[PDB]
RNA sequence: UGCUGUUGCUGUUAAAGGGUUCGUAGUUGAACUGUGGGCU
RNA sequence: AGUGUGGAGAUCGAAGAUGAUUAGAAACCAUUGUAGUCCACACUGCAAACGAUGACACCCAUGAAUUGGGGAUAUCUUCACGUUUUCUGUUUUUUACGCGAAAGCUUUGAGGUUACAGUCUCAGGGGGGAGUACG
């Protein structure tokens, strides 16, 4: 049994927010991992450990492990999360990771290459992401083409929805800690970039926080 | 300190000390011919 | 010194777009200047420019919307075939499905999809998108 | 690693080639004149119980007249400066403290 | 701010290539006879010889062994 | 701000808040500028003191009122403030016009923290001074809340939206501008409306 | 009118983003500091008629400080704000 | 193997800007002669 | 620093001498002292010769200063100085976008670059052998 600690938390659970589009369009951040799994339907949210490496720290006497753990969660419908936490024990960062992945979830934009016939597949224009020395380059590809990537990135890209890509990386890529948030940064610039298709202008509502103020009250 | 850990011993003094043996072996060369 | 005229206008377009400016001005003006500028308003990327006369090379000032993403210029102005078009949209631009090639043709200046209507070659000036 | 961003010293750039040193007023060594930690003393002669002294003995000195003074402008290389606890080693923030005047 | 780029300078850039590809060690040692001349075998893949002698060699560190040699 | 749909002159200068705002010196910098509000200064007196212009001053009030009136419950603005001199008021101003009000030292992770007790969410908030209330500013920055804020010559306006150039600094200021802010807001909220003025005294506004 | 359509005629955009009336900008889901102001319309009379005004501003523009600045000059072209004397 | 880099590398501290100027081949080089007009 | 030929030779001082210290001390410390250190003419062409950052050109946020010239309009001395506000050129400092592996840089870029093209030029391609051998 999930309590709400915050505004948006209530809304949820009121059936007053209906999916995560109105979470995005408003840009709230989300503090409370029982949101997504309300919103998402059961069986369209997947979840996959990527890597777990220790970390150690020099004492007085000897030196201390910790482990850290990367979790990647996507509906393979264009939402992606990736979260990474540290732990004394393997047990406790794999929870933990699964959490924060949950928190971190964002909207991934499609395109198509070419004719626009059926369900889009690819990503709508050239788009590069950057941690530490790692750089990831994802460029649209023609139908049938696959994800021609890197075992890494090509999971990532499979959560998300993707289904023909061409890649390129640079820099040290075994670091696979700044290769993961790479692939992830990449994506997220999708719905960043002005495009024809949205010169159109448009009227702003209501925030739902301020919709709702009177029944948050009570 | 001021500096980063060398190969051997000081630079100064190993290129004097190669400056000393190319001396020596213009002189070996000039005796013979 | 100053080699390209239409060099330094299009990095100081490219520039203010970046930083958010409603206007910009440019120094110095020319005829290939000018062509390239009613180029991409005709697609509506910029808005209206004014051309301002002092008895030397002009200036201009130009209103910016906030539909620019970037603007260029390739240099040295390289060849361009018919067969070639593929070739440029595929190295400089961001997608197939929006963006422009500048050239300049016997024909005039024009964009790239207009070019391959003509069935006309010529060299590369630009890009903008 | 480049610890100071002048270097240790007064001299930017494009501004000159080079400064003439100066000998360190302890030890001797020889420093560039705009590197070197200067300082202006006054130190008066006598201490309080000495001068007290002085002055009841003498017909010149007293509360009117005031008694003469030393001054010296010192100039010192940077290990006699540490040495001599005229300026100590700073935490990487502090570093950037600077004073114009006598405090 | 590190090629030249002029539209007929053509010459610089096939001059500034070909002499900078002597500092490849891998692209030297096939273009200069230095590595053949000195190699035993001649540039073969195999090679017939007599056995002169059978001979003992020690092992590096930290590793300790006898590894049983030939000389031909 | 003053102008409204129909075009009335109802919500302007009455000649009679202006003598107010002389009377309280609320116009009066503090012989420092900052490229942000040099839009503000009119002109510079002697002994270096610049003052504010009393248009451009009385129009951001107005539509800052215009604001908070515009929120339904009272209990969702917060108003903070740091300087003791404005605690006095903060709190004469909460009780007439219903708002939440804290003063003294902000608490870090109050917006951020949602396991702690006391974590608050409010969706405008009102400070004194940019630069002692920068704490409560920057937190505001991570949960998407506009922010009011009372600001002098030399006044940071990193995170502020609206900004009301007064006098922050000085007993009696900080008191004439919340009474001014707390009967316009009234007003336009439909009590208050007569034309009569306002019953309150501005003395309880004043820090003691 | 606004999105991707494919050939069927159907959209296949899944949302649509704030475009920002100052920076004309796209506002994304992770931006946390850009915030909505509501403006109440007062009638002839001096009090509210229960309608508002409201206005988007991207985070970065406040990371600027320029976030007041843009601020007046939208209000004015709205007629909410005056200028002069 | 974007570790020979035209597309497409690096040069403050990892390898690497010549001690500073003058200067011939070479490479590169500012603007301008130009809005056709009238009819349904 | 070193070399050649003339001058000069106060101070300091490679080599060397004599006292100490030390297990030893050829060193650091003390007393000295040759060549030098200075000048003229002729050579040599090397430096952490450093901003460890090639030259020319464009754009670029903010606050206090400073050196030289000029324009506009309350202070002191008897033409100079100094006040306030602009401006061109110079050496810098404090607290923005952006960049970078980071340290850090930022109108004086290491910014405006995988959304990779203003012009010319010098150098590098794992560590040693070696800036050595031969010419
Ligand atoms: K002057
Ligand atoms: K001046
Ligand atoms: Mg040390
Ligand atoms: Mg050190
Ligand atoms: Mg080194
Ligand atoms: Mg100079
Ligand atoms: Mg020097
Ligand atoms: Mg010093
Ligand atoms: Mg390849
Ligand atoms: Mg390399
Ligand atoms: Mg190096
Ligand atoms: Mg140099
Ligand atoms: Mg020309
Ligand atoms: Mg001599
Ligand atoms: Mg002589
Ligand atoms: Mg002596
Ligand atoms: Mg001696
Ligand atoms: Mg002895
Ligand atoms: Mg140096
Ligand atoms: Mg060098
Ligand atoms: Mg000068
Ligand atoms: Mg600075
Ligand atoms: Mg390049
Ligand atoms: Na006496
Ligand atoms: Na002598
Ligand atoms: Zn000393």
């Amino acid at each position: 049994e999930w309590v709400p600690c915050t505004k948006l938390g209530r809304l949820v659970k009121a059936q007053k927010v209906t999916s995560l589009e109105e979470i995005f369009l408003f840009s709230m951040p989300i503090k409370e991992h029982q949101i997504v799994d309300t919103l998402i339907a059961e069986g369209q949210l997947h979840d996959e450990m990527m890597k777990i490496y220790p970390v150690q720290k020099a004492t007085s006497a000897g030196q201390r492990t910790r482990f850290k753990a990367f979790n990647v969660v996507g509906d393979c419908d264009g939402h992606i999360g990736i979260g990474a936490r540290v732990g004394k024990e393997v047990s406790l960062a794999i929870r933990a990771s699964m959490i924060a992945a949950k928190l971190n979830i964002v909207p991934v934009r499609r395109g198509y290459w070419g004719n626009k016939i059926g369900e889009p597949h690819t990503i709508p224009m050239k788009v590069t992401g950057k941690c530490g020395s790692v750089a990831v380059r994802l460029v649209p590809a023609p139908r049938g083409t696959g994800i021609v990537a890197a075992p890494v990135p090509k999971k990532i890209l499979e959560f998300a929805g993707v289904e023909d890509v061409y890649t390129s990386s640079r820099g040290k890529t075994r670091t696979h800690g700044n290769l993961i948030m790479a692939t992830f940064y990449a994506l997220r610039k999708t719905y960043g970039f002005l495009t024809p298709d949205l010169w159109a202008d448009t009227e702003p509502s209501r925030d739902p926080t301020d919709e709702h103020a009177e029944l948050l009250a009570e | 300190g001021t500096v980063s850990r060398p190969r051997g011993m000081r630079p100064k003094w190993h290129k004097k000390r190669i400056k000393r043996l190319k001396l020596r072996r213009r002189r070996m060369r000039q005796r013979s011919k | 010194t100053m080699m390209s005229v239409l060099a330094n206008a299009l990095r100081t377009i490219a520039s203010a777009e970046r930083r958010g400016k409603r206007q910009v001005l440019i120094r110095p003006s020319s005829k290939v200047v000018v062509k390239f500028l009613q180029v991409m308003q005709k697609h509506g990327y910029i808005g209206e420019f004014e051309i301002i006369d002092d008895h030397r090379a002009g200036k201009i000032v130009v209103n910016l919307n906030g539909r620019l993403n970037k603007c260029g210029a390739i240099c040295p102005r390289f060849d361009c075939a018919t067969t070639d078009y593929e070739k440029w949209m595929k190295n400089i631009l961001p997608s197939r499905q929006f963006g422009f090639v500048v050239l300049t043709t016997s024909l005039g200046i024009m964009d790239h999809e207009e070019a391959r209507s003509r069935n006309t070659g010529g060299k590369v000036l630009g890009f903008f998108y | 690693t480049t610890k100071r961003r002048n270097h240790g010293r007064s001299k930017p750039a494009h501004s000159r080639g080079r400064v003439k040193p100066i000998h360190c007023f302890n030890c001797g060594r020889l420093t560039p004149k705009d590197k070197a930690v200067g300082r202006f003393v006054v130190r008066r002669m006598l201490d309080a119980a000495s001068a007290r002294d002085v002055a009841e003995a003498s017909p010149v000195y007293g509360a009117n007249f005031p008694m003469p003074r030393l001054y010296m402008k010192q100039r010192f290389c940077i290990a006699c400066a540490i040495h001599s606890r005229t300026v100590r080693a700073r935490p990487v923030g502090n570093r950037k403290i600077r004073y114009t005047k006598k405090v | 701010m590190t090629k030249t780029n002029g539209q007929n300078a053509a010459r610089k850039l096939v001059r500034l290539r070909c002499r900078n590809r002597w500092a490849d060690k891998g692209w030297k040692r096939a273009h200069t006879f230095s590595a053949r001349k000195a190699n035993p075998f001649g540039g073969s893949s195999h090679a017939k010889g007599i056995v002169l002698e059978k001979i003992g060699v020690g092992a590096k560190q930290p590793n300790s062994a006898i590894r049983k040699c030939v000389r031909v | 701000m003053s102008a409204v749909e129909s075009g009335s002159k109802v919500l302007r200068m009455k000649e009679s808040d202006a003598q107010k705002l002389l009377a309280m010196r609320c116009h009066i910098g503090t012989r420092n500028q900052s490229s942000a509000m040099k839009k503000y200064i009119y002109g510079r007196t002697a002994e270096g003191s610049h003052i504010i212009d009393v248009h451009m001053m009385w129009e951001k009030l107005i539509l800052a009122a215009r604001v908070i009136a515009a929120v339904e419950n009272p209990k969702d603005v917060c108003v903070c403030s740091s300087r003791l001199y404005g605690t006095r008021a903060i709190y004469k101003f909460s009780q007439h016009v219903g708002t939440s009000f804290h003063g003294g030292r902000f608490i870090p992770g109050t917006f951020t923290n949602q396991i702690q007790k006391k974590f608050v969410q409010p969706r405008v908030l009102v400070v004194t001074d940019p630069r002692t209330d920068h704490q409560a500013i920057r937190e505001a920055s991570l949960v998407n809340i506009p922010v009011i804020a009372l600001c002098d010559t030399d006044a940071p306006l990193e995170y502020v939206d609206i900004a009301i150039p007064c006098n922050n600094r000085g007993i009696k200021s900080i008191g004439m501008m919340y009474w001014l802010l707390a009967r316009e807001v009234l007003r336009l909220r439909g009590t208050i409306v007569r034309s009569v003025p306002w019953e309150e005294k501005v003395d309880l506004f004043f820090y003691r | 009118t606004i999105g991707m359509f494919n050939e069927e005629g159907e959209n296949v955009d899944l949302y649509i983003p704030r475009k920002c009336h100052a920076t004309t900008t796209l506002i994304e889901a992770h931006d946390h500091a850009a915030v909505q102001i509501s403006i109440a319309n007062v009638g002839p009379n001096g009090v509210i008629n229960g309608t508002t005004t409201t206005l988007c501003i991207a985070g970065y523009l406040r990371s600027q400080g320029e976030s007041d600045h843009a601020i007046n000059h939208i209000t004015i072209d709205r007629g909410i704000m005056r200028i002069k004397t």
